[PDB]
């Protein structure tokens, strides 16, 4: 089978910049290489077919080139509406195959996270479990580190994290981090802390509660 | 080259 | 306008069978080659099956991963494409799209895509969620962030609204995380401190697979 390797896997660019996305085939596929854009919550959309052929309705800032094994999709002056996942796909031989995609994300100014911590609900405690939740909302760039502490000591086990997609309004990211313990362990300690490190501050943002409050 | 294009 | 509208997705146990349909309009249906392509939970696109158009030879094509398990067919009088799936596998789980190919020598590309229908294949048991309020510690600003933790459910999706949609801005619903065959998600909402707790804030959680709806009012802690 033809393997299509897309590079880079992810790229952040400021609207108005220009990009070149690479698709490399494991064997020669003539010009039988097509490009699609899939925006969030949408189906894929054909941008360019047979390496370089234009599609009616697609803006001229999209351009394709290449033949053989090395293909390029140029986007010249990326617009806000262009961010999304870019896939290449070949029709030279069966099985039809796709590249894994390049995710194009929107670069904006830095933004510090708003951090909030929440104790386990009494409802959850009646079931024998205890989840402590930390929300880290509306920050940019996406790289962030959360450290949980119990009575001031780092805890790594029992943590699950989830990141949103880039926000459609303000282009920020948000993350939720949940520390899950047994009720008996939860009730053997006093304070719970989430510490967020982000490039917007030299010092981490610390939010805590304790069970004597 | 798999030749799937419609012809009329 | 070219329209491709898939139906039939659902929750199936492994080894089961399910038939998808795709109703088309806006073009001369029988001339075109049509395919199914799926998108996995990892967002990979995988071709599933093709049936050639009338001036193309009419044959069917399949990747090795579905050969002997899936059958693509078409009813030209009904403008409908079908995918009969049998011996389903957990790895078949995906959004299934119908797609129409192009024209002539430079026409083997996918030209148009449908809207998708979702297939989940799992032996894990359907499980309703537990819905827990997230309110600040009793000892905890012009804005206050509240939330709901939706824990221990299967399969996806759950939907979360706040005050039945009247709180729309300032909401983040986080992608669910899978562990031990169960999903957990959380949702946050940020409102003015003058609105809570003086006015009520409620998260409305729906889990259609288990026929469940839960309304959890967020009350201040002691």
């Amino acid at each position: 089978d033809v393997v299509l390797t897309q590079s880079p896997a992810t790229l952040s660019v400021t609207p108005g910049d220009s990009v070149s996305l690479s698709c490399r085939a494991s064997q020669t596929i003539s010009d039988n290489l097509h490009w699609y854009l899939q925006k969030s919550h949408e189906s894929p959309r054909l941008l360019i077919k047979y390496s370089s052929q234009s599609i009616s309705g697609i803006p001229s800032r999209f351009s394709g080139s290449g033949s053989g094994t090395d293909f390029t999709l140029n986007i010249n002056s990326v617009e806000t509406e262009d961010f999304g996942m870019y896939f290449c796909q070949q029709t030279n031989s069966w099985p039809l195959t796709f590249g894994a995609g390049t995710k194009l994300e929107l670069k904006r100014t830095d933004a510090a996270p708003t951090v909030s911590i929440f104790p386990p609900s009494s409802e959850q405690l009646t079931s024998g479990g205890a989840s402590v939740v930390c929300f880290l909302n509306n920050f940019y760039p996406k790289d962030i580190n959360v450290k949980w502490k119990i009575d001031g000591s780092e805890r790594q086990n029992g943590v699950l994290n989830s990141w949103t997609d880039q926000d459609s309004k303000d282009s920020t990211y948000s993350m939720s981090s949940t520390l899950t313990l047994t009720k008996d362990e939860y009730e053997r300690h006093n304070s719970y802390t989430c510490e967020a490190t982000h490039k917007t501050s030299t010092s981490p943002i610390v939010k805590s509660f304790n069970r004597n409050e | 080259a798999v030749g799937l294009g419609a012809v009329f | 306008e070219v329209m491709l509208v898939e139906s039939g997705g659902g929750l199936v146990k492994p080894g089961g069978s399910l038939k998808l349909s795709c109703e088309a309009s806006g073009f001369s249906f029988g001339f075109y080659s049509l395919s199914w392509v799926r998108q996995t939970p990892e967002k990979r696109l995988e071709w599933v099956a093709t049936i050639a158009g009338s001036g193309v030879g009419g044959q069917t094509y399949y990747p090795d991963s579905v050969k002997g398990r899936f059958t693509i067919s078409r009813d030209n009088a009904k403008n409908t494409l079908y995918l009969q799936m049998s011996s389903l596998r957990s790895e078949d789980t995906a959004v299934f799209y119908c797609a129409r190919h192009g024209e002539g020598k430079y026409g083997s590309n996918f030209a148009y895509w449908g809207q998708g229908t979702t297939l989940t294949v799992s032996s894990a048991s359907t499980t309703p969620p537990s819905v827990y309020p997230l309110a600040p510690g009793s000892a905890a600003n012009s804005m206050v962030t509240l939330g709901c933790l939706v824990k221990g459910y299967f399969p996806e999706p759950v939907t979360v609204t706040w005050n039945s949609g009247s709180l729309s801005s300032g909401v983040h619903t986080f992608p669910a995380v899978l562990q031990s065959d169960l999903y957990t998600l959380s949702s946050s909402v940020t409102v003015p401190s003058s609105t809570w707790p003086s006015e009520t804030v409620t998260c409305n959680v729906a889990h259609p697979a288990s026929s469940t709806k839960v309304d959890k009012k967020i009350v201040p802690r002691d």
